[PDB]
RNA sequence: ACAUACGACCAUACCUAGUGGAAAACUCGGGAUCCCGUCCGCUCUCCCAUAGAUAAGCCACUAAGGGCGGGGUUAGUACUCAGGUCGGUGACGACUGGGGAAUCCCCCGUGUUGUAUGU
RNA sequence: AGGUGUCCUAAGGGGGGCUCAUGGAGAACAGAAAUCUCCAGUAGAACAAAAGGGUAAAAGUCCCCUUGAUUUUGAUUUUCA
RNA sequence: AAAGCGAAUGAUUAGGGACUCGGGGGCGAUUUUUAGCCUUCAUCCAUUCUCAAACUUUAAAUAUGUAAGAAGCCCUUGUUAC
């Protein structure tokens, strides 16, 4: 039986951690806009460590989130670089997965020497239909034990959809 | 007033340099939580300011000597 | 390896919250200010107008607080709106105005002030409040009530103020301001007074049908399946609701009957007892353990 | 040595175990009239209109009613004489008292019980009396034969 | 009896795991012109009640479940108020007239109820 | 065993959304420790300062508007004649 | 006061089980990215021996506030700017 227990992509969120504030970070945020078509959001350093040379309340990273068919398309481009091979340890106990790429121009953005080269991180969230129960404001509750995703289920979905392999 | 104020200025500087050793070494910072760490450095920020200002007297400088010491000594002891 | 946070000692020290807060249905911080009254006025009740929105209904009640529970003065739903000629869009904003008007007329007749306090009697997009009505060579102050919105967000143009607007036109006095009504522009701090009138009679959904039909025929057919079957058009929407207002004032106690199966009050009790489950007795529960022991022992 | 307004109230004003949080809401729905008997019990959560630590546990009579507070009259014992005190307390701290309910119950019962006898014509003996010594009775030993006891010898437990 | 809206006492109602749910109701669900709000129609806000489904929320039942609630035991024990030209080098203890607790351990139980509408 | 002769146009007043400390499992450079995502989490965080009490759709946190930190005089509580 | 710590905070004695990649020292070629074979601390879980004027889920004895009506209880209906 499986009427309303079909997996889908809830959202895909991807970030770049430049690690230091200044004009370099602004260029990184400039890069990320055309990839998704949405304005990105900055992040602030919550620690203050001298080894990394960062203090409190200084911007050190950017990120953005996408949903729906747009997330489906962008995820496909990332797996192409990874040639559809992921390691078994890339899937968490909850049922999510992610990866990273060293070069952001490996897929085409029509490289420009002014912006530079950045490395980007990928992460996406699985879900099942009718998960609003845990996020509506009124009469919020907790989803059942049988209705939550496990590690084995999500890797089976990945192999069947993209014909990829796991190491 | 010239001598009394000048004496307290040195003692306040000595303790600020003194506490930097505790927060810098890895051995003591290993078992001390962040919530105590950021509160000490927050108190150290305004300490730096009043040395630059000239209106500070013996009373104001002496008060924050024990205030800084009282804050740090509670974290290490427990 | 770390401490198991949820050990037997964690449960013992745990203190649970109020039962109706665990379910997330009430806000006791706001509730206290709604129901309490000055001790100068000893037993004068405070009247609340509660509005709740379900998937396919609108609920309105008149409630007074008591030490052992609440007391309901008069109630009006959206099911009862079918008897006055409305069968579609039962939860649009305009349907809230109708059920808000039904309750206001329903409560005034209960305590014998229907003949006076007629209200506007012709809806218009104007900001007005009920005032004292002269009678018997004197002035009588109007009935007063306040609005309880529950957990709904009070943004501009929300339906919660539609029931508030509808009851205000009925004759009840409810203090409020106009900055949350639709058509209010925050930039110019002015109210259009015409968007509100159009938007009362279902004008906003009427403009949706004609716009959708031209751009997307198949989508327009799917969304408005039941509108097409009863061949109700955009032009007839305003006249449909305006006629409904007339019948509310003429007779607010008209009874509506649904198509669900119906039985007597006692027969329903007998029917439900068939599907009830009986708790296991102490002797039976003890006996299962021996059976569980015997087969588990024999398994290995 | 210091004497503050709340000194020594570490355990008096604290809420109990597993009783922190939301105040039960039936408190604000009660009503009071002048001449009622109320008793004071300070709630730690509410910090406004809180009486001094002396009155935590005393009983008084309402003499004034306002928007959210009542005035209570209580008698304080300074050395060698009593003094009348008038305090203002928020209703979260006061509570109706069952001190007088036994009297009010008995007067209603007495009036009705005396009425029926006067019609009937028999003395009632209505007013109460303390416990009296027991009366003579008989105890049978049929199927209840007594059992003999005796002291026990010394013995070491540990 | 069952369901929904507003409540009262505020775990006998909470937490973990497993099975079942007539009728209606509640829920998940579909859409993004208008009011309104976001990095993202996720949340909030508008429109539809057709279609799909009891998978989850919700209700009920099961477990020599953890916890909580009531009781028995521990015990007339520990402690304590009054009394003697009472014992004892002291530490401290027994007796006379009264009041009288708390763990470990053992047994049972797993929400009750008010107003309005409807199955 | 410790504390006070100060500090604040908000760290004062009203309203609204959100939930903290910490731990488990994951993601290019990235590590004990930087940023992102999900699950658990009765306060173990935070609230100018000594210590105690109090607080979870808040009294904490961020956002929006403001000056009840204003005017005229009386009654009452604590130290106490 | 007593009581409690296989109940929170603080102090404290001892074995057992589970774990290796937490630190330390070995072994089969110290081969070792061998989750091999050894093990010493540390950690986690079910038990164990003693404590608290500035600790607590519980909780006495002795003392302590109020009440025990004629200025009371009940029925009927005048005044007012609240
Ligand atoms: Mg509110
Ligand atoms: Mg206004
Ligand atoms: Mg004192
Ligand atoms: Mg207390
Ligand atoms: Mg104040
Ligand atoms: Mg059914
Ligand atoms: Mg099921
Ligand atoms: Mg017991
Ligand atoms: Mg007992
Ligand atoms: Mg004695
Ligand atoms: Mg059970
Ligand atoms: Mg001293
Ligand atoms: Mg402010
Ligand atoms: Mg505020
Ligand atoms: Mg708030
Ligand atoms: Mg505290
Ligand atoms: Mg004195
Ligand atoms: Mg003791
Ligand atoms: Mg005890
Ligand atoms: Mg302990
Ligand atoms: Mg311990
Ligand atoms: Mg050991
Ligand atoms: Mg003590
Ligand atoms: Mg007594």
């Amino acid at each position: 039986q499986n009427p309303m227990r079909e997996l889908r992509i809830q959202k895909l969120v991807l970030n770049i951690s430049v690690g230091e504030s200044g004009d370099r970070l602004t260029r990184a945020a400039k890069v990320l806009e055309q990839l998704s078509g949405q304005t990105p959001v900055y992040s602030k350093a919550r620690y203050t460590v001298r080894q990394f040379g960062i203090r409190r309340n200084e911007k050190i990273a950017v990120h953005v989130t996408v949903r729906g068919p747009k997330a489906e398309e962008i995820l496909e481009r990332g797996l192409k670089v990874k040639e559809y091979e992921l390691r078994r340890r890339n899937f968490s106990e909850t049922g999510n997965f992610g990866f990273g790429i060293s070069e952001h121009i490996d897929l085409g953005i029509k490289y420009d020497p002014s912006i530079g080269i950045y490395g980007m991180d990928f992460y996406c969230c699985m879900t099942r239909p009718g998960e609003r129960v845990a996020k509506r404001r009124r009469c919020k509750s907790r989803i059942g034990a049988s209705h939550r995703i496990t590690r084995e289920e999500t890797i089976r979905w990945f192999k069947q959809r993209f014909d990829g392999i796991v190491r | 007033a010239f001598s009394k104020r000048f004496e307290a200025k040195q003692q306040l500087e000595s303790y600020i340099s003194r506490v930097e050793e505790i927060i810098s070494d890895p051995t003591l910072s290993l078992k001390l939580k962040r919530g105590q760490k950021d509160k000490i450095e927050q108190a150290l920020s305004e300490a730096m300011a009043q040395l630059e200002i000239e209106d500070s007297t013996a009373d104001e400088l002496k008060k924050k000597e024990l205030a800084l010491k009282r804050l740090v000594t509670k974290a290490m002891a427990s | 390896f770390h401490k198991l946070v949820k050990n037997s000692a964690y449960y013992s020290r745990f203190q649970t919250k109020f039962k109706r807060r665990r379910q997330g249905k009430t806000d006791y911080y706001a509730r206290k200010r709604l129901i309490t009254q000055a001790k100068n006025k000893y037993n004068a009740p405070k009247y609340r107008l509660v509005v709740r929105f379900t998937n396919r209904d609108i609920i309105t009640q008149m409630v007074t607080s008591e030490i052992n529970g609440d007391k309901i003065f008069a109630a009006a739903y959206s099911h009862e709106l079918r008897a006055y000629g409305i069968n579609h869009g039962l939860t649009n904003w305009a349907a809230a105005y109708a059920t808000g008007l039904l309750l206001a007329r329903r409560v005034l007749a209960k305590l014998g002030l229907d003949k006076t306090f007629t209200g506007v009697e012709e809806p218009n997009g104007e900001y007005t409040l009920t005032e004292a009505a002269e009678t018997e060579d004197g002035e009588r102050r109007p009935f007063k009530a306040i609005l309880d919105v529950g957990l709904a967000r009070t943004s501009t143009g929300a339906r919660v103020f539609g029931v508030m607007k509808g009851a205000s036109d009925g004759g009840i006095f409810i203090p409020h301001s106009e900055n949350r009504f639709p058509g209010y522009d925050i930039e110019t701090e002015e109210l259009d007074t015409e968007v509100l009138k159009k938007y009362i009679y279902g004008g906003h959904v009427a403009e949706y049908m004609e716009t959708l039909a031209d751009d997307d025929e198949e989508r327009y057919k799917s969304q408005f399946v039941k509108y097409i079957e009863d061949d109700v058009e955009a032009d007839s929407l305003e006249e449909l609701y305006a006629e409904a207002h007339k019948q509310i004032r003429a007779d607010p106690f008209r009874k509506y009957v649904s198509d669900a199966p119906k039985k007597s009050k006692e027969e329903w009790k007998a029917e439900s007892l068939k599907y009830k489950k009986a708790k296991l007795s102490r002797e039976e529960r003890k006996a299962r353990v021996e059976a569980k022991i015997k087969q588990l022992l024999a398994e290995q | 040595h210091a004497a503050g307004l709340r000194s020594g109230t570490r355990y008096a004003f604290s809420r109990g175990f597993r009783k922190h949080g939301q105040i039960p809401l039936s408190t604000y729905l009660r009503t009071y009239r002048v001449g009622d008997i109320v008793d004071i019990k300070v709630n730690g959560a509410v910090q406004k209109g809180m009486p001094h630590k002396f009155y935590h546990g005393k009983t008084g009579v309402v003499y004034n009613v306002t928007k959210s507070a009542v005035g209570v009259i209580v008698y304080k014992r300074v050395k060698h004489r009593y003094i009348e005190k008038r305090i203002n307390v928020r209703i979260e701290h006061v509570k109706p008292s069952r001190s007088r309910e036994d009297f009010l119950r008995r007067v209603k019962e007495n009036a009705e019980l005396k009425k029926k006898a006067k019609a009937e014509g028999v003395p009632v003996q209505l007013k109460r009396q303390p416990a009296m010594p027991r009366e003579a009775h008989t105890v049978s030993i049929a199927d209840n034969k007594p059992v003999t006891l005796a002291p026990v010898a010394y013995e070491t437990t540990i």
